[PDB]
């Protein structure tokens, strides 16, 4: 018939409307978590040179002790 | 000298939004219509019932006067 | 007082007052004399029957449309349309109502002048104002920006849109539509047996291109499969009677849009003007166009255009870019409801070219400030 | 007919699925958010930490030069 | 661009052969306007400037203010929606990048060459945009030898016809030792 026709053309154009949606928040999604394990890396890295920094205070902490028996 | 849009404020993407909310509303006027027109319109049917039992009386009819005829005309 | 949007357009003019939903009166526009001589006296025949009466009497006629493509080739005709389409489908005299015309991209100046200068000094309208058909189809669809491909019957259209900011240097106009479609259709039935000749019988050659013809996904396979199965061919009845079975001319008359060579037109589909128009616009904005492809105009109706388009363009865009296609399902009126939408706003108001202004500098006033 | 019925229900199993998907990735993105707006509230202390330990390696430093130079 | 601006008249050029037919209009009638904005405006009035043109099967066509219009595009690159400034001040722009003292040779000194300088009256046109644009005590003057089109390659001749170059060719022998990257070393 025709209403019919309308019936299934609406059942379909709310069909899109989803998948347009599920497109946006996967896209947003992948993006986030990508940011987010990038940030864990630079928290990795920040905690190396931390560490890296540390030995050099402990370096030059064992120093003083041998300057002072200097 | 080319055409320069004055100066407007608004507005996109809700007049359409409007237009294409009405499809509900003709999708109900639509089902009714077919409904209405359906329901008033095989009545006909049951109109040429009486139609086919006016032929079968009328034919019933035509056969016993055409015996009647030939009884009467053939001496 | 309400405004007139009528749209010329080369095929059905489409008219209607300014705010509503569909056009009021939409008839083809053909202006046909008879042929033959006529020996009933007094029978009230008249000397031309134009739009839809024309269409019922075409046994007698000779159809001749006044819009070749885009441009008007036949003024006087074109005029009794005009006249026809006011008084007699919409009744309203022309003396009280401002008229929005449209017209395609890149057309002679001359047809622009002179149609305002028909509609002041012939209708006498208080105000007239000519939009270019593309940006009323992106109206339509409520977006503001978007690259759209405006395939009418006479002339194909692609411009792009930025932001509300048209880009004039990548507008690519091909002048392949739907009526050469219509003639190569009807030059490739006569494989069969079929011979349409008369300008009536381009009509039903046209009805058989509207209920039958579709646009094929992949076209080899679909050359392969209808050269050994019979799945495909589906029959039609003309008016007359002798039902004809059309094969494989279903895909291949519309398949025309997507490779011009077979019309021996040499440039390339509307598949690939579309990628060439996006890659003339800057480099910042591609991605948006990609994204907001919209099809409007009647001959993008048929059956499985909106996935054969999408596949090509993603074939030749980049991988990472998404492609969409924007295909609502009012696609033939969409430049008509676009109208009415530009019509009725308050900010457009004042951009009429008023009756004084055209007094004063004449005709050449279209292509001044007010466009 | 029969087509009719099960496309309809067809389309709308598919826009049922596109929705549920939509709502898992809007899930997804929120806890992404949540968990690098908590990296960066720590990243910015511990940078803060490796430039305290990196002034406190500068005076320890400082004090063995002058005592060698001493 | 003048394949699409003559559009505007009603001649429709779209074929890959009709553009050769559209660079023959163009080589022989346009011409560079001295001043753009009066010969639009007496373009507009008169017709004193209309020329026609039979092309390769009759119909003759009438070009009317698409003969400045055309070239003008070198002046203005806005019209073909190119963002960059005209030939007029790009050529200001890169004697300004040189040093301050050898600023005045090269505005005595310009040179134009290539085939699209032979439109007529383009040496006035740009003379009179450099001095505009340049210091009012610089001389500016504009080098346009007849024999442009072939500027190059006369250049060319003499170049190749120097005892001084003989010895810059790029022998086969030195292509063989160090592969197809040689042009970029010291035999450039
Ligand atoms: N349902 C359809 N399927 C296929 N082609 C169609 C359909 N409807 C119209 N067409 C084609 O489109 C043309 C009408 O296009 P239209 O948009 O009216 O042109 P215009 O831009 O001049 O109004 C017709 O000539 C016909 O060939
Ligand atoms: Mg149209």
């Amino acid at each position: 018939m025709d209403a019919i026709k309308k019936k299934m053309q609406m059942l379909k154009l709310d069909k899109e409307n989803a998948l347009d949606r599920a497109e946006q928040a996967e896209a947003d999604k992948k993006a986030a978590e990508d940011r987010s394990k990038r940030l864990e890396d630079e928290l990795v890295s920040l905690q190396k040179k931390l560490k890296a920094t540390e030995d050099e205070l402990d370096k030059y902490s064992e120093a003083p002790k041998d300057a002072q028996e200097k | 000298v080319p055409p320069k849009i004055p100066d407007g404020e608004r507005v996109d993407f809700d007049d359409i939004h409007r237009k294409r909310m009405k499809d509900l509303n003709e999708l109900q006027t639509l089902i009714e219509a077919h409904f209405e027109n359906r329901k008033k319109e095989e009545e006909l049917v049951s109109l040429k019932d009486r139609i086919e039992k006016r032929r079968a009386e009328r034919a019933e009819q035509q056969r016993i006067r055409t015996e009647r005829e030939k009884e009467r005309q053939t001496r | 007082t309400t405004a007139l949007v009528c749209d010329n357009g080369s095929g059905l003019v489409k008219a209607g007052f300014a705010g509503d939903d569909a056009p009021r009166a939409v008839f083809p526009s053909i202006v046909g004399r008879p042929r033959h001589q006529g020996v009933m006296v007094g029978m009230g025949q008249k000397d031309s029957y134009v739009g839809d009466e024309a269409q019922s009497k075409r046994g007698i006629l000779t159809l001749k449309y006044p819009i070749e493509h885009g441009i008007i080739t036949n003024w006087d005709d074109m005029e009794k349309i005009w006249h026809h389409t006011f008084y007699n489908e919409l009744r309203v005299a022309p003396e009280e109502h401002p008229t929005l015309l449209t017209e395609a991209p890149l057309n002679p100046k001359a047809n622009r002048e002179k149609m305002t200068q028909i509609m002041f000094e012939t209708f006498n309208v208080p105000a007239m104002y000519v939009a270019i058909q593309a940006v009323l189809s992106l109206y339509a669809s409520g977006r503001t920006t978007g690259i759209v491909l405006d395939s009418g019957d006479g002339v194909t259209h692609n411009v792009p849109i930025y932001e509300g900011y048209a880009l004039p240097h990548a507008i690519m106009r091909l002048d392949l539509a739907g009526r050469d479609l219509t003639d190569y259709l009807m030059k490739i039935l006569t494989e069969r047996g079929y011979s349409f000749v008369t300008t009536a019988e381009r009509e039903i050659v046209r009805d058989i291109k509207e209920k039958l013809c579709y646009v094929a996904l992949d076209f080899e396979n679909e050359m392969a499969t209808a050269a050994s199965s019979s799945s495909l061919e589906k029959s039609y009845e003309l008016p007359d009677g002798q039902v004809i079975t059309i094969g494989n001319e279903r895909f291949r008359c519309p398949e025309t849009l997507f490779q011009p060579s077979f019309i021996g037109m040499e440039s390339a589909g509307i598949h690939e003007t579309t990628y060439n128009s996006i890659m003339k616009c800057d480099i910042d904005i591609r991605k948006d166009l990609y994204a907001n492809n919209v099809l409007s105009g009647g001959t993008t109706m048929y059956p499985g255009i909106a996935d054969r388009m999408q596949k090509e363009i993603t074939a030749l865009a980049p991988s990472t870019m998404k492609i969409k296609i924007i295909a609502p399902p009012e696609r033939k009126y969409s430049v008509w409801i676009g109208g009415s939408i530009l019509a009725s706003l308050s900010t457009f108001q004042q951009m009429w070219i008023s009756k004084q202004e055209y007094d004063e500098a004449g005709p050449s006033i279209v292509h001044r400030k007010c466009f």
